[PDB]
């Protein structure tokens, strides 16, 4: 039940409206706290209008549903690419990786891979780090470093 | 007449194989594309067969994976394929002391430098994932083998 | 490997043939046209004769043998006798193959187109010439002379002629006949011995009367007063050796025998003797190129060799021409071979040698191609 | 170990014999595919191997290994024989015969110093210019006590093996040795002299011995004899410089049980002809020379002549000398011939002398101008020396000569005599002299030659020369023609009945009639009554007739009646022959030049017994044979001649006699056939004149060997054998096992093979094969062979296709992941709440 | 084994009978022709003799015996005496068996067909030959000679022939025929010699005279001159002995009896002597052969056995011929046996071998088969 308990806990935090619902205020309020600003009309209710009435915690589970589709956990990733890697930790070889997505098999696009490195996909060493682009990304990413 | 199970086995393996290439499917692969499953003719049958002027490279033609679905079959569909037992008739011609030991390297010469070649590596590899070894090799042994395809239970 | 061949030229005789290679002066082989084999053939022990060879052999073969002319008059009447005879032509005597050489026949006056025209594929298919040509006998004689104008008496073996030629060209109609040549006077001959109680009917005494007749036999200055100087004359008398052994005495007959050709009467002939013949032809020309012929007239032929023949027959012409009209006689020294040279040279003759005749042609029109449009 | 090889491939014994191990191997794959690989016909070299391009109509394309393209003919082409058959023992064994696959066979084997090959029958070896050990001692221990199958080819087999056979088989045999200068003909003589030494010591079985008187040994018992002999036979052909005049059959024999009894020889074969007359580069035997150098002067004083060649007529017909001789040493040579086989030197003048009395009659005049008819002898200065030398009467020889008078119920005076006859009698005198005196000699060696030892079979060996053909032939090739054809036909019948035995044993069905037979009628032409001999014979007698009564005699016979009988036609100039034939043997053409002439041999009965008083040795010889007595016309013969009517018998009447006890002895005895050959003209190893050994192939005959081959089934295997090579071609599940029962399957490849049933019969233990069933089969395999090899090479690659995929398919997945998570990142990152719910998470204690 | 077998030659002759081998140069076998018995036939005490053998037997024997020639005059009158004759050559003086060999006979000129044919019967089914020939004398003669050409003149026993001969060819109509012979001579000395008193008239006594014939006699150079001689002749008077031991004398005689030849007249034949039938048989010819017979006459048989006999004949033609013509007289040194050779070269002829006779034909067509269309 996790995840979603996990979930329901973010979304009561916020709530406080009544009944159970987190509508416009809830958010606007919940960013002073966060403590980042927050756009107080308009653009916070536009965030409402994906979905079709006042939220209540299960349409919110609903209106994410797009965020299941295609997420295995955690876990399973790391687990695909180390398939990747006959090494050690050492880990995945960027030239071997750049051909294996970008030529391969569902191609990234000649920017798409750009952006990647843009975003700079911790490296070093000429090389690459998963672990920490992991630790952005699905961990969701809670830093990632200073 | 295949059938559905059956061509569709051989779509997807088919589809993977188009996945690689980038996502399309070569004309090319063809052999390989269902050598992979089980029919072994060889160049000059997939050359004319259908890859393209026997296929040295791209980017002549492409198959594509329904079309590829008919000739897996056709081309399969001979039968004189090889066989373990009729190989070792030909091992055993080398082989000179009939004992179904070879002689290792005469051995990888042979095929190699025979008939139509055949790879150094490849060679190589396969005599000893096939594990036998080398005072002298079973040509037999190793013909028997390999042509049981590599599992094996 | 210049390019060129001989040509084989065979003449065919009524009594002699005679063959040889073009671009010779004369014929190399000359043998007797006959056949013949033994008439009695009594058997013997064993074998090794040619059973009608005649050739050369029957002469000395004389008093066993037979003969048979085919070529008898002029004319080829028998042709599978005759395919023998050019046989023997070609292998015994010239020893040749026929294969390689063209080949030159002549043939008689008058001869039928059929008649070349049988021995046109006898040729091909039997012997393997390459090439083919006939001859007209007399016309090869023509060629041999080397005279334009002028008239000529060409008299051998069976025929005697007047020929008139003006440029070139023998005025058919001006043309004459007589049968009587020398066979006859041969034939004659036999007979006139025999009244002195003498006898020739035999084959072999055939040839014996015809030795007598060549060595011995001479033309009168003048046939009356012939006569009469015998019964006083001493020379006419000169003897002969037979085979036998026996010797006969030739008085009168020497020149009685060729009156004969003067005055055909004796044989039988109603014909007009070789003079008034010549007379008879020239008239027949026209009056312009007579001068011509007078001056020129022109002897050949076997018949034609008895010495005192021209004097004779100038004195004869001249009698029955005008006063102020020059006469010449002319006699070539070897008259009979006239027919053969004739026929050698052109033959031999390469400018012309487009005239000769073809398998191809003889395939394609046949033989006959050989008669029409040519020779 | 595995290798068709035995004992020791190293040892030096084996490599004549042998092929090494290695060279075997590397020998048997060679490349080879029939289709293209073939021979062409070469204007010069003979034949040439190579490959064919293309093929429409009549006219094929070809490229040659001098790789021009030339178009030769269909026909023209020659198909080679396939890769398994090269390095091959046995011609017979190739399946394609072709000439140029007979060159490259003994071509390639002989480089290989590889001398012998056995081909069927035949044992032929081929001389190595170089020295080879194979001689050794230490290869004859290897040799002896052993079967010839046991060993490849060498003397010390056919000389033991006989001996062997003599014993157990208790026969006579024969071998027969052909050879011309290096051949090595000589030496193997010695080898096999010292063979019969070997094993008539030998024994196991106990045969009269004594301790022995002596007089040298056999071998050099023959030996001593050789060069006398061969000084005064002997000659210079104008081929031929030394080409012996005459046939030796030298004959050893032995005990029942293969004791050596002891020797004697027999000689047979004299042309008489060349003592008057030689022709152009040729001369006469080389003793006549010899005489008149000044080695010997006192002889030729005995003689009573100015050594000179050229001053006698008998002599000068042709020219004085030759090179490369030198009469006079010669001449010392011989006299010293003379003494070591070792007579007592009064025979010796004796010997001289008599032979010189020829030359005196060859002095004597023939005229009194014929006295009409007849001819009476001129100067009777000869006939008293004549008289002398003899002691007999000269008033009495002249007379004889003069006028013979000869004997019936009554005598008659054999008038008989003419000026053209007597001359024919002066030269057949000497001949006749010489030929007794010949033979006196020989008689006497047997006396010396006779050993202790008892003989009961014997072996051994004719030489005779080979088969000829001249630009000008005549009648003494018909002749030599004449006894090869029969000989052939001789072999061709004794195998014939080999055959259908063989056959018959097997039980495949025969339907065939003697080899030798469809000959026949050609010699038959020869031979029989109104033959070419017998009608030239009788035309002998009519005095009249001439050369083309003959001519047309055998034209009417014979010509276009068969086609046998051709002629030569005109050619430029070139030839002039009168007639031709066709001999089994290929075609000849003879030419006249002779004959008849050549042939008159008239006995003149006084002079025979005018001889028979005086001298001592002429007594003898004239009288008759050596001690023996003979018969007379009680109980003889066939119309064996005896007179012929009157005159005295010709040439071929007496050549039928011989000929005939010839055939009587032949046929009596085991034949075996040894040809040696000398390779090309420029004497080097390894070499091969195609169109040498090509001509040599005809004449040897041995082509047509290959022919009678053809004539059966040639290639012979067991089912077995046929089974295992050949499967391969035509396999099913069914292990080899002897799973397969013989019987079953090599029924089931056959038809299986669709070969029609003509080709091939069964057979309890064999199958019979045609021609080219095998030429067929050997080349699928060839192609078979090839198939799987690709085809194992298409297993091998499965092997690492397969072995790719499943890498393949894992990274599949892992691949499939990052895109799409990494896509599903794209999104994310815009879009604000994925943002702030990362953020606000840590928020959380 | 080869094949092939000899040929029974046996001359039938009117006195000899010559029989041998082929390939024989001679006879082995020449015995008498002739049949008797005991005239007298006393009886005695025991037989034990051959009644009419006649064989070489009765010449020892004379005195005792008859004659009787079957074959008197050349043509066998009398088989029964025949067939004893024949059994006697085979078996008892060749000794030989008959079945084994073919036979090749002799006949006489003129002999019946009928008298061939019974010949033959005999000869198959009597002595079982498997094969035979009939061939004739004179044929045979001319065989052994080998004479293409010429004219021979071949006196034998008791004919005498002149046969020109050319290319092997007897010229049937040239032939002319003479009866006498020696068996007339033999008879003409004897007669001569009663002349004078001595007394020849018995068979014992004829057999003694012909041997005086055979020994003394001669032919002169001249008739006429020789006999004038003879009363000056010391050499005529030469003895012979007689058995009896009487020596009687001869000479006048030698020459007389031998001149019949020239002058058959003696004996009281019209006939011409050999010498003028000579030159009748060569005038019978034609005259361009005759040279040649001139050239080449050849003598043949027993009775042109007398020396000088050709120098007389040269002489003799020399006078007839013609003055140029050459004349040769040639003879064989033994040429009696002529006509035996002569047999014995046809009979060894294996060429010719087909032309024995053999059963099949005897049976088929019958004896005529020899006669009719070979020998
Ligand atoms: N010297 C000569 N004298 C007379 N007549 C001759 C002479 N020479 C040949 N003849 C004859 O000439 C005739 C052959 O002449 P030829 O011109 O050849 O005749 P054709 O051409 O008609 O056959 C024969 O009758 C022959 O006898
Ligand atoms: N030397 C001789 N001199 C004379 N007459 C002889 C001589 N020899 C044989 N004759 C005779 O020849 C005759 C036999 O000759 P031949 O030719 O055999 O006759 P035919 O053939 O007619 O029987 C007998 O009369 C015989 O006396």
């Amino acid at each position: 039940q996790t995840q979603i308990q996990e979930f329901k806990e973010a979304f009561t935090v916020i709530d406080q409206n009544r009944d159970g619902i987190i509508d416009k205020e809830d958010l606007r309020d919940t960013f002073a706290a966060m403590g980042r600003l927050n756009v107080k009309n308009e653009e916070l209710d536009a965030m409402m209008k994906e979905a079709s009435g006042p939220i209540n915690f299960t349409v919110f589970l609903t209106m994410f549903g797009e965020k299941l589709k295609g997420a295995d956990p955690e876990d399973v990733i790391t687990g695909a690419f180390k398939v990747l890697d006959p090494e050690g930790k050492g880990t995945i070889k960027k030239q071997f990786l750049e051909e294996l997505l970008i030529t391969q098999c569902d191609r990234f696009s000649q920017e798409e891979i750009k952006n990647m490195w843009a975003a700079f996909s911790p490296d070093v060493g000429g090389n690459v780090d998963y672990k920490n682009i992991c630790y952005v990304i699905t961990h969701g990413d809670a830093k990632d470093q200073e | 007449i295949k059938i559905e199970f059956s061509k569709e086995q051989q779509d997807e393996f088919k589809e993977a194989f188009l996945l690689y290439d980038r996502t399309g499917d070569s004309k090319i692969t063809l052999s390989q594309v269902g050598d992979v499953l089980r029919a072994l003719g060889t160049n000059p049958t997939n050359a004319e067969v259908k890859k393209v002027l026997g296929n040295p490279s791209n980017e002549e033609m492409n198959a594509k994976k329904i079309e590829f679905e008919q000739f897996l079959p056709m081309l399969q569909a001979i039968s004189n394929n090889k066989d373990q037992g009729t190989y070792e008739d030909f091992v055993e011609g080398l082989r000179v002391f009939d004992k179904e030991g070879n002689g290792t390297v005469m051995g990888a010469e042979l095929r190699h430098v025979l008939a139509t070649l055949g790879e150094k590596m490849k060679e190589e590899e396969v005599e000893a994932l096939m594990a036998g070894q080398e005072d002298s090799n079973g040509c037999i042994n190793y013909e028997a083998f390999v042509k049981h395809i590599m599992s094996i239970d | 490997d210049e390019d060129e061949t001989t040509a084989l030229v065979c003449d065919n005789g009524s009594g002699l043939v005679k063959a040889g290679f073009a671009g010779d002066d004369a014929p190399r082989a000359v043998f007797p046209s006959i056949v013949g084999r033994p008439r009695h053939q009594g058997v013997m022990v064993g074998m090794g004769q040619k059973d009608s060879y005649v050739g050369d052999e029957a002469q000395s073969k004389r008093g066993i043998l037979t003969l048979k002319y085919p070529i008898e008059h002029g004319i080829i009447t028998n042709w599978d006798d005759m395919e023998k005879i050019w046989h023997h032509t070609f292998y015994n005597e010239l020893r040749v193959a026929p294969e390689e050489h063209p080949t030159l026949l002549t043939e008689a006056p008058l001869n039928p187109k059929a008649n070349r025209e049988k021995m046109t594929q006898i040729m091909f298919e039997t012997f393997n010439v390459p090439a083919m040509y006939v001859a007209i006998q007399a016309v090869l004689s023509l060629y041999a002379s080397g005279r334009t104008t002028g008239i000529v008496l060409d008299s051998g073996d069976g025929v005697t002629h007047n020929v008139p030629i003006y440029e070139g060209y023998a005025l058919p109609h001006a043309i004459m006949r007589l049968d009587l040549a020398g066979r006859d006077l041969t034939d004659y001959l036999m007979k006139i011995l025999t009244e002195r109680g003498y006898s020739f009917v035999t084959t072999a005494e055939r040839e014996i009367v015809r030795d007598i007749k060549e060595k011995l036999c001479y033309v009168a200055l003048d046939f009356e007063n012939e006569m009469a100087t015998a019964a006083s004359s001493s020379s006419l008398e000169k003897s002969y050796e037979l085979p036998d052994g026996q010797v006969i005495t030739i008085g009168n007959e020497r020149f009685r025998c060729p009156e004969t050709l003067f005055q055909p009467s004796f044989i039988g002939m109603e014909s007009a003797g070789i003079h008034e013949t010549t007379y008879n032809s020239i008239m027949k020309c026209d009056i312009d190129i007579r001068k011509d012929l007078y001056a020129n007239n022109v002897m050949s032929g076997g018949t034609t060799m008895y010495p005192g023949i021209a004097d004779r027959m100038q004195k004869e012409i001249t009698a029955l021409a005008p006063s102020t009209m020059k006469i010449k006689i002319i006699a070539p020294p070897e008259r009979k071979y006239s027919v053969w040279i004739g026929g050698s040279i052109l033959a031999s003759l390469s400018t012309f040698q487009q005239m000769w005749i073809t398998k191809q042609e003889y395939d394609e029109a046949g033989p006959s191609i050989v008669h029409r449009k040519c020779f | 170990m595995s290798s068709d090889a035995e004992m020791a491939i190293f040892g030096e014994a084996a490599p004549y014999l042998r092929k090494p191990e290695k060279e075997r191997i590397e020998a048997q794959n060679r490349p080879f595919d029939s289709k293209k690989a073939c021979f062409a016909v070469d204007d010069k070299e003979m034949y040439v191997k190579g490959m064919i391009q293309s093929r429409e109509n009549d006219k094929v394309t070809v490229k040659t290994l001098d790789d021009r393209t030339l178009t030769l003919n269909s026909d023209q082409v020659f198909p080679m024989n396939p890769p398994k058959f090269d390095k091959i023992e046995d011609m017979a064994m190739m399946t394609h015969l072709h000439e140029p696959a007979v060159l490259y066979n003994l071509k390639e084997r002989y480089a290989a110093w590889m001398i012998y090959t056995y081909s069927g029958l035949f044992c032929v070896t081929v001389n190595p210019y170089k020295w080879l050990p194979v001689y050794n001692p230490e290869v004859v221990t290897a040799y002896r006590g052993k079967k010839r199958q046991e060993a490849p080819p060498h003397i010390f087999s056919i000389s033991d093996n006989a001996y062997q056979f003599m014993l157990t088989d208790r026969d006579n045999q024969s071998i027969l040795i052909t050879g011309e200068s290096g051949a090595g003909k000589t030496v193997n003589t010695k080898r096999v002299i010292q063979y019969f030494a070997t094993i008539a010591v030998t024994g196991d079985k106990k045969k009269e011995q004594q301790p022995g008187k002596m007089q040298g040994t056999l071998e050099d018992q023959i030996i001593q004899a050789n060069p006398l002999l061969e000084a005064f036979g002997n000659a210079k052909t104008v081929r031929n410089d030394n080409s012996s005049r005459f046939g030796k059959f030298i004959r050893i024999h032995f005990g029942a049980t293969g004791k050596l009894a002891s020797a004697d020889i027999e000689t047979y074969l004299l042309e008489k002809s060349r003592v008057t007359f030689q022709l152009s580069s040729e001369r006469s035997y080389h003793i006549f020379y010899q005489i008149m150098s000044n080695k010997k002067p006192e002889l030729i004083d005995l003689l009573l002549i100015s050594t000179n060649p050229f001053d006698f007529p008998f002599v000068s017909q042709g020219e004085v000398t030759v090179a490369s001789i030198d009469d006079s040493e010669e001449l010392l040579a011989t006299d010293n011939a003379i003494d070591i086989l070792g007579f007592s030197s009064e025979e010796k003048v004796g010997i001289y002398k008599l032979t010189g009395a020829v030359m005196h009659y060859g002095n004597m005049k023939f005229k009194q101008k014929q006295r009409e008819e007849q001819a009476e002898p001129d100067g009777t200065e000869v006939a008293d020396k004549a008289g002398y030398l003899m002691g007999l009467n000269s008033a009495e020889m002249l007379k004889g000569l003069c006028c013979p008078r000869v004997k019936v119920g009554n005598e008659y005076v054999t008038k008989g005599q003419n000026v053209q006859q007597v001359t024919n009698s002066v030269g057949a005198l000497a001949k006749a002299v010489y030929e007794k005196m010949f033979l006196w000699m020989v008689t006497r060696i047997n006396q010396q030659l006779d050993t202790k030892q008892p003989r009961q079979y014997f072996i051994g060996v004719l030489d005779i020369a080979g088969f000829e053909i001249f630009d000008f032939n005549s009648l003494e090739q018909l002749c030599i023609n004449f006894t090869n054809e029969k000989l052939q036909q001789f072999f061709n019948h004794h195998m014939f009945v080999l055959e259908q035995e063989e056959y018959k044993k097997e039980g495949i069905e025969w339907e065939f009639i003697d080899f030798g037979m469809d000959l026949a009628a050609c010699i038959e032409l020869i031979e029989k009554p109104m033959g070419i001999f017998s009608i030239l014979e009788e035309e002998c007698m009519f005095p009249k007739a001439t050369d083309t009564s003959f001519k047309n005699k055998l034209y009417d016979q014979h010509l276009g009646k068969s086609n046998n009988f051709q002629k030569p036609k005109p050619a430029k100039g070139k030839a002039e022959a009168h007639f031709s034939l066709v001999h089994y043997a290929g075609t000849v053409d003879y030419n006249i030049a002779g004959w008849l002439d050549k042939n008159k041999d008239p006995l003149n009965e006084t002079v025979v017994g005018l001889y028979q008083k005086s001298a001592l040795k002429l007594l003898s010889f004239l009288f008759s044979n050596y001690a023996g007595a003979e018969a007379g016309d009680s109980g003889g013969s066939k119309k064996g001649g005896k007179k012929k009517g009157s005159s005295f018998q010709t040439v071929s009447a007496v050549f039928r006699e011989n000929l005939n006890k010839l055939m009587t002895n032949l046929r009596s005895t085991h034949p075996h056939f040894v040809r040696c050959l000398i390779p090309n003209e420029t004497k080097t190893p390894g070499v091969m004149d195609h169109y040498l050994v090509m001509h040599q192939l005809r004449c040897n005959g041995v082509l047509e060997g290959i022919r009678i081959c053809r004539k059966g089934f040639p290639s012979r295997i067991l089912y077995a054998d046929f089974k295992q090579r050949y499967r391969i071609l035509n396999a099913s599940a069914i292990p080899e096992g002897q799973f397969i029962d013989s019987k079953n399957a090599s029924e089931k490849l056959l038809n299986s093979i669709d070969v029609d049933r003509e080709q091939y019969r069964f057979g309890h233990t064999k199958v019979f094969f045609k021609a080219g069933l095998l030429g067929l089969l050997e080349e699928m395999r060839d192609e078979k062979l090839v198939t799987l090899m690709t085809r194992t090479q298409a297993l091998c690659r499965g092997y690492l296709m397969r072995v790719e995929f499943k890498k393949m398919m894992e990274r599949r997945d892992s691949i499939f992941c990052i895109q799409y998570n990494i896509r599903a990142f794209m999104n994310v990152k815009h879009w604000p709440w994925m943002n702030l719910f990362f953020k606000i998470k840590p928020l959380l204690k």
